[PDB]
RNA sequence: ACCUCGAUGUCGGCUCGUCGCAUCCUGGGGCUGGAGCAGGUCCCAAGGGUUGGGCUGUUCGCCCAUUAAAGCGGCACGCGAGCUGGGUUUAGAACGUCGUGAGACAGUUCGGUCUCUAUCCGCCGCGCGCGUCAGAAGCUUGAGGAAACCUGUCCCUAGU
RNA sequence: GAUAACCGCUGAAAGCAUCUAAGCGGGAAACCUCUUCCAAGACCAGGCUUCUCACCCUCUAGGAGGGAUAAGGCCCCCCG
């Protein structure tokens, strides 16, 4: 029904179509998973495939995590996350020790990228939200950038919670959605995703099936 | 739809009735028809 | 009115029985007795029937 | 001196109530008085005195009137112009113990320690419960006569 | 009430089965149950007639006798014989016919309409210009004659859309 | 003239919004003196959006070119412990008028110091302590909050 | 999915008639989900596994105080 799989960001780069266009594409190492756990709903409350990838040596995992890895029946892993079904028909495929790679997908079809946004320090107003500076020039009194009124005076007298202004952006989560895949592989796990998507070279992406138009 | 306070049966076969404590008059004369409100 | 509802009558009901038979005990007392002991409001709610009349809603 | 209640004179009771067909007012109210303790003549007003209370088929409320759809629940989350609105209808459709609940609490004391009595409502939807093990004593409501 | 003193007849052919408040028609066309309002009650009389009644003279009763009179003897009525309900196609370009259970209606728009048959409920062409439903429930043969009639809205001017056998629609013109 | 003359800073502009619906479009309906398009009017509807310029300190207003529109209002005629002093609103000078005269003129014309290192509430983000009942690591379901919610043109049906 | 306005069906009070008071329904950028993020400090503080699951002393035997441990954590290091 859904699917799902991990994957790595290494770098972002173009491949050429068979229309004879140029499409920019997002390399994504979805390497080799391994299912951990099952969730059923008679036992837990829900249904879902909790997933496990990377390669770390056995003593720098934590104890616990080991003796679960192997109550799993698995090698360690570096991350774990799970992913959410929606139906047991969908439950019943997977079983405790599956391994997944990138072949599941089939080119042509929508997917959704969902991973932590770069970080971009604790940043003004006006590069935040997109205000617009007042004049640096005219008789400005070192208010060049900052951007001033928040609200009414004695009534209400206050901010109205929720008001847009300055703060750290970025380390979050943040989701692409309804992207192409370009090209996938068999050999080595090595996925594409035309456009751009969000997080950092070396890091976490998770990509599913797109809900919006599958 | 002439939607005012007072309704009356204006010619001889408007007809007045009663739906969700507004009462509104019908005719199959198509202006004939309105609610109050 | 916790104790008088315990024992299946109403406040005022109690009050008026209780005057109607001309029992003087107060509050206090009766309250210290909710306290300690039902046999006392047992007896009490007894003579507060016996001495409520007929009807209640009568004329007189 | 009048009797005040000591540290373990106080004690507790287990009682079920099934709502079905009830009206949600009196059902409220009665649970409000037993949740308080005016039932014993031990009580006192700085003190819970009362009773755990549990209610059964919370799905089960029944209301006079047209109120089924001409009813509002009113919350407001924080934000201005976060005002919110649902009826009856949806609050039974979505969470049917939120209206029991929310009566309930209306009524008894709205300071900490009227909020501590609070603590010992137990409300579920469903016609089962996983306190069989404190056998609970059956209540229903009754008014006395005179 | 005044109809309601007037009990509704029973033909033979026709089987009633009644428990409580629930009551239930047995016919050749078929089976149909209903529930009726609980302060009123309904008798079956022996000389094959039915008889409703009404506890006291206040508005719910006096409204809801003639009401469960009326529901029965339609019931019974439409589970005997049968209701048809036929309509006119007119206009220019409109084409209507039936495949199967569904009906296809060529009413000028760019996409074909399609309608699905409800339970209960039958569909018979004769003319690609005319047809009729047949039906065993006033409910919903009149529910699938209103869902017809709605797809074009009304045209004083050329009659173009749909109508009963008899509906009239005024006719006006204008000069400009 | 009831609060404020042992001080409640004033019009406009910039930035920043919020709320109501008596709605500008977008959405759904009733009627026509609605052949069709093209309309007029009334109802429901606050989810979203609602131009840029020339002129003047302007608000307003006139004009220029589109779009779906270039909404009405409330929020100390929103907002100077956020910014501007263009005018009103000091001290110069001058014009015209009034007054023999010092001076004045909701008449005009030129330039004329806008201070404050955030205590609390509030807010945008990030941290320390504590409990969730032996002690720890993971994955989480999720009540409950937030974000977003706009739209134009062309071709077929059919020049029927 | 339930609704505003609107359009219906069988229908009486009132032999008729009637979208409605019994009932059965269609019906929109509004409303509830569907999309995304936060989220068990949600005090009903939720759920499933994994790991160490016993060494004492003291006051006086009612409990309490102090020490010696594991899993794990922290410190510190190079850094992003
Ligand atoms: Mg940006
Ligand atoms: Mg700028
Ligand atoms: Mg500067
Ligand atoms: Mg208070
Ligand atoms: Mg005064
Ligand atoms: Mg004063
Ligand atoms: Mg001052
Ligand atoms: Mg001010
Ligand atoms: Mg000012
Ligand atoms: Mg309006
Ligand atoms: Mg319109
Ligand atoms: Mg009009
Ligand atoms: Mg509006
Ligand atoms: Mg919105
Ligand atoms: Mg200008
Ligand atoms: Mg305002
Ligand atoms: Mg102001
Ligand atoms: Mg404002
Ligand atoms: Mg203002
Ligand atoms: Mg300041
Ligand atoms: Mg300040
Ligand atoms: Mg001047
Ligand atoms: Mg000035
Ligand atoms: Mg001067
Ligand atoms: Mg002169
Ligand atoms: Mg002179
Ligand atoms: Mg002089
Ligand atoms: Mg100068
Ligand atoms: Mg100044
Ligand atoms: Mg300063
Ligand atoms: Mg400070
Ligand atoms: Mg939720
Ligand atoms: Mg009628
Ligand atoms: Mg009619
Ligand atoms: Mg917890
Ligand atoms: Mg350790
Ligand atoms: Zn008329």
């Amino acid at each position: 029904a859904r699917k799902g799989i991990l994957g790595t960001k290494l770098g972002m780069t173009q491949v050429f179509d068979e229309n004879n266009k140029v499409v920019p594409v997002t390399v994504v190492k979805a390497g080799p998973n391994v299912v951990t756990r099952i969730r059923t709903t008679e036992r837990d409350g829900y249904s879902a495939v909790q997933l496990a990838y990377g390669e770390i040596s056995p003593r720098k995992v934590i104890k616990p995590v080991a003796g679960q890895f192997a109550a799993a029946g698995v090698n360690p892993r570096r991350h774990v996350a799970e992913l959410r079904l929606d139906d047991e028909a969908a439950v019943a495929e997977y079983e405790v020790g599956q391994e997944l790679t990138a072949e599941i997908f089939s080119d042509g079809a929508y997917v959704d990228v969902t991973g932590t946004s770069k970080g971009k320090g604790f940043a003004g107003t006006m590069k935040r939200h997109g205000f617009r500076g007042q004049g640096a020039a005219h008789g400005a009194q070192a208010v060049h950038r900052r951007p001033g009124s928040i609200g009414g005076c004695a009534t209400p007298g206050r901010v109205f919670k929720g008001t847009r202004m300055s703060g750290r952006m970025g380390n979050d989560r943040v989701t692409t959605q309804n992207l192409k895949v370009h090209k996938v592989d068999a050999e080595n796990g090595v996925l594409l995703i035309k456009g751009a998507i969000p997080g950092r070279n070396g890091g976490l992406v998770v990509v599913r099936s797109a809900i919006k138009r599958g | 739809m002439k939607v005012n306070p007072s309704v009356k049966p204006i010619c001889d076969k408007c007809r007045v009735i009663r739906r969700h404590g507004r009462v509104m008059v019908i005719c199959s004369d198509p202006r004939h028809k309105q609610r109050q409100g | 009115n916790a104790a008088a509802r315990a024992n299946d009558i109403t406040y005022n009901r109690l009050i008026q029985g209780l005057k109607a038979a001309g029992v003087e005990v107060d509050r206090k007392n009766l309250a210290e007795l909710a306290v300690s002991d039902p046999a006392a409001f047992t007896a009490l709610v007894d003579v507060a029937r016996a001495a409520l009349p007929e009807d209640v809603n009568a004329p007189s | 001196p009048t009797y005040t209640p000591k540290a373990g004179d106080t004690t507790r009771s287990w009682y079920v109530i099934d709502a079905s067909d009830v009206v949600l007012g009196r059902l409220a109210s009665a649970a409000a008085t037993l949740l308080r303790g005016k039932h014993k003549p031990t009580f006192t007003p700085n003190v819970d005195g009362g009773d755990f209370v549990i209610v059964i088929n919370a799905d089960k409320i029944a209301v006079s009137g047209d109120k089924l759809t001409k009813k509002f629940a009113y919350r407001h989350s924080g934000y201005p112009g976060g005002l919110r609105k649902r009826t009856i209808g949806e609050l039974l459709e979505k969470h049917p113990t939120r209206v029991v609940e929310n009566a309930i609490i209306g009524m008894l004391p709205h300071n900490k320690l009227g909020r501590q009595i609070q603590k010992k409502l137990k409300v579920y939807a469903g016609p089962d419960h996983p306190h069989a093990a404190q056998q609970p004593i059956p209540f229903e409501i009754k008014q006395v006569a005179q | 009430s005044r109809i309601g003193k007037q009990p509704v007849p029973v033909p033979s052919g026709v089987d009633v089965t009644i428990n409580g408040q629930n009551l239930s028609v047995k016919g050749p066309k078929g089976t149909l149950t209903l529930d009726v309002a609980e302060p009123i009650s309904v008798s079956r009389a022996e000389d094959g007639a039915i008889v409703v009644t009404r506890p006291d003279d206040e508005r719910r009763s006096r409204s809801l006798h003639g009401l469960s009179r009326t529901l029965i003897a339609n019931l019974v009525t439409g589970v005997t014989e049968g209701y048809t309900q036929k309509m006119e196609i007119f206009g220019v370009g409109y084409r209507v016919q039936l495949k199967g259970q569904n009906l296809e209606f060529a009413l000028g728009y760019s996409h074909p309409v399609l309608i699905e048959a409800p339970e209960g409920i039958t569909f018979a062409v004769e003319s690609p210009t005319k047809f009729s439903v047949s039906g065993i429930d006033k409910q919903k043969v009149g529910q699938i004659s209103a869902v017809i009639r709605r797809l074009r809205r009304p045209d004083p001017y050329k009659g173009k859309g749909v109508r009963y056998e008899g509906e009239q629609i005024r006719r006006k013109v204008g000069k400009t």
